[PDB]
RNA sequence: UAUCUACUUUAUUCCUCCCUGUACGAAAGGACAAGAGAAAUAAGGCCUACUUCACAAAGCGCCUUCUAAAUGAUAUCAUCUCAACUUAAUACCCACACCCAAGAACAGGGUU
RNA sequence: CCCAUAGUAGGCCUAAAAGCAGCCACCAAUUAAGAAAGCGUUCAAGCUCAACACCUCCCAAACAUAUA
């Protein structure tokens, strides 16, 4: 990438830019996700991909740079949120209750003071509906609402 | 309860099982398709006649002038036979590549103003472009030879 | 009575009179995930890195 | 074809390969042979046997008693070869059939101890406010069998 | 714990399972080392039961309890 | 004439002064907060005085009452962020018999 | 995101109502800004759009990963 080094002299210097890995097993895709057979094969667990696709301060890169499709760009967005709040990204800081699979920001969720009757119960959302299309290695499907 | 009610009437449970079983299942594609791979001719003719019209070309940086200021500069440039021309650069690159302008390709991008003429009077444009402390005279080309800005000064002198 | 058979402790600290009775340490039901810190070099090297960053981008 | 090491890439269940049937049937042959030697050399203590008698399966060993809820059409004291053995095991080995063991391989032999009836059982029906009250007293016939012997033959 | 040997017989009608006992290794072993309310509280804490089990019952329940119950084995 | 359930010791408000007729606004206008008062109610107690009154119980009497800022990506500006982060209950209670400020009985306190 | 000159303060009636009080034409310039699409003024002046140029007190407890 490039860096803006200032000291008053200020300059922009390009340093240490990577490239593709030597082989994609399924080339001729449009996105790296579609090119490495990861269309429906990641989660919030794996912070390898999620570490690749983010800025060093926890933000993402725009889709015009990474070349992702819209579907898995939104999926990577939600997985960044789910992995940051679960505490899986401790080195991408701006400068205590344990969680995982947190869809919404924990600062702006109202408690369910009155859950409804058995036919109108207000459920607790777990996981995200963007990851609904994952590969189903479980006999019963994901329960996204608890 | 009548069969036509103001509110939605609750179906008998067998009928609701029918409405659930018979529900429309849309076809799932195997691979998702998003992840699968006269005016322009008039401009071609016009800037072509411009290109075999002029002998030397100078270009400028004109979006940074007011409406009244562009009116005045048009006024003091009207006393000459020179014409001004601005047009999009995404069609100007085919014009530069078509006129074998290899050394004019990395010159005409962004906001630029063309100053087509056939005889030298760039001296008084230098005079009136020291009167405003901006808007440099960009590099041009006389008879397939690139004119730099120091070349513009030498050609003016 | 079943609830009185069960003993809960909030920390790593367990009293000695209960640590002398345990037999089996039950496996944790949830697969614990691990961060960037607990990744070794061989794990991130064995993972292929996927894409071309543009040479001129500020981050 | 290639997917890198990722959480949903590999299955959560551990990979297992089943051996190809050649050395597996060699292993089966040596195991059956060696169990046959244990049978013929008397390497068993007492035997247990799951036996499908009248309509239900019994975990039958030697020297013991069974209650059966019907007439068996036998006078007391005659012996019986209970067919439909369907599991026979010892301290070290078991033999279970598909779904039965052959009559040349297991001999389970029982004696008829007694021919009683059950205690008087109550069948009472009662629907309220409909004056519905019926009462019946039943005594079901029963026979108790003494399993005598469960012996085995070395035919494998 | 898992180590047994299964084998289908030759004609394939019976399943012969072989299962000896696993003996505990010597190296996996250790050597042998050589009022009324407070009473209910102490017994409850010592046996990890509630208090309610330790209070006595009335005479009616003490009399219905069978004194020579049928014993099997 | 109460048989059964249930149950029988879980600090506010007004007005006055000060701050201040300050800040605020530009003049008119006009703060908060905190503090000092004077009251009233409620709760919890008490008899030195007053009053009903007298080995004491009372009140009209007295005492006490503690959601918001920056930073920032997706969408390189910006953006409070169902984006990541950073920052802004103590107390109370606890070992015969006679008299009692204890009390329906039982209990409880004292009996040097 | 930009970017907003000029025939013109289009005529008619209207104190003047100018693109914006109303009728009718809605031509035309550079390369292109509509005799005019929303604030806005008695009216104006100023502002945004397009287009040019970058593009009574809730109520089972719970659980998203092990092969129908
Ligand atoms: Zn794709």
């Amino acid at each position: 990438f490039r860096e803006v080094v200032e000291t008053t002299i200020i300059e922009g210097r390009i340093t240490a830019t990577p490239k593709e890995s030597p082989n994609p097993p399924n080339p001729s895709g449009q996105c790296p996700i579609c090119r490495w057979n990861l269309k429906h094969k990641y989660n919030y667990d794996d912070v390898l991909l999620l570490s690749q696709f983010i800025r060093p301060h926890g933000g993402m890169l725009p889709r015009k740079i990474t070349g992702l499709c819209q579907e898995e760009h939104r999926k990577i967005e939600e997985c960044v949120k789910m992995a940051h709040r679960a505490g899986l990204l401790p080195n991408h800081r701006p400068r205590q209750l344990n969680r995982y699979l947190t869809r919404w920001a924990p600062g702006s969720v109202k408690p369910i003071y009155k859950k409804g009757p058995r036919w109108n119960r207000v459920r607790m959302p777990v996981g995200s509906p963007l990851l609904r299309d994952n590969v189903c290695y479980s006999r019963t499907p994901w329960k996204l609402y608890h | 309860s009548k069969a036509v009610t103001r509110h939605r009437r609750v179906m008998h449970f067998q009928r609701q099982k029918l409405m659930a079983v018979t529900e429309y299942i849309p076809p799932k594609p195997a691979i998702h398709p998003s992840c699968l791979p006269g005016l322009i001719r008039l401009l071609r003719r016009e800037i072509a006649a411009v290109f075999q019209d002029n002998r030397m070309i100078a270009v400028c940086q004109n979006v940074a002038l007011s409406a009244e200021d562009k009116l005045l500069m048009r006024h003091q440039l009207r006393k000459h036979k020179i014409l001004m021309k601005v047009f999009p650069n995404q069609v100007l690159k085919p014009f530069l590549e078509d006129s074998k302008y290899q050394n004019l390709l990395p010159l005409f991008v962004g906001h630029n103003m063309l100053l087509v003429s056939e005889e030298p009077k760039v001296k008084e444009m230098v005079r009136i472009l020291r009167t405003v402390p901006f808007l440099p005279l960009l590099g041009g080309c006389i008879d397939d030879t690139i004119l730099s800005r120091q070349g513009f000064i030498n050609y003016s002198k | 009575t079943m609830m009185e058979r069960l003993h809960l402790f909030p920390d790593e600290y367990i009293p000695e009179d209960i640590l002398k009775n345990l037999v089996e340490e039950l496996p944790q039901p949830r697969k614990i995930p691990k961060r960037l810190d607990e990744y070794t070099q061989e794990e991130i090297d064995a993972f292929p890195r996927l894409w071309t960053p543009p040479e001129d981008y500020r981050l | 074809g290639y997917v890198p090491k990722t959480s949903l890439s590999s299955p959560p269940w551990p990979e297992v390969v089943l051996p190809d049937p050649v050395e597996e049937t060699r292993h089966h042959a040596e195991v059956v042979k060696k169990v046959n030697e244990m049978i013929v050399t008397g390497q068993y203590g007492r035997l247990f046997a799951v036996v499908h008698f009248a309509s239900r399966q019994w975990k039958v060993t030697s020297e013991d008693l069974i209650l059966i809820g019907n007439e068996l059409d036998l006078a007391c004291g005659e012996r019986i070869r209970l067919e439909k053995v369907l599991l026979v095991g010892a301290d070290n080995f078991t033999l279970l059939g598909k779904p039965l063991l052959g009559k040349d391989l297991v001999r389970v032999e029982a004696t008829v101890i007694e021919k009683t009836e059950s205690w008087p059982r109550i069948i009472m029906r009662f629907r309220k406010r409909k004056n519905f009250k019926k009462k019946r007293i039943v005594t079901t016939p029963q026979t108790v069998l003494r399993i005598n012997s469960i012996e085995i033959a070395p035919c494998l | 714990n898992c180590n047994v040997e299964l084998a289908l017989t030759s004609d394939g009608r019976t399943i012969v399972c072989y299962h000896p006992s696993v003996d505990i290794p010597y190296e996996h072993t250790k050597p042998i080392p050589r009022e009324e309310g407070p009473m209910i509280e102490q017994l409850s804490k010592m046996f990890f039961t509630t208090k309610h089990r330790w209070y006595p019952h009335g005479r009616y329940h003490r009399c219905r309890k069978n004194l020579n119950p049928p014993k099997d084995r």
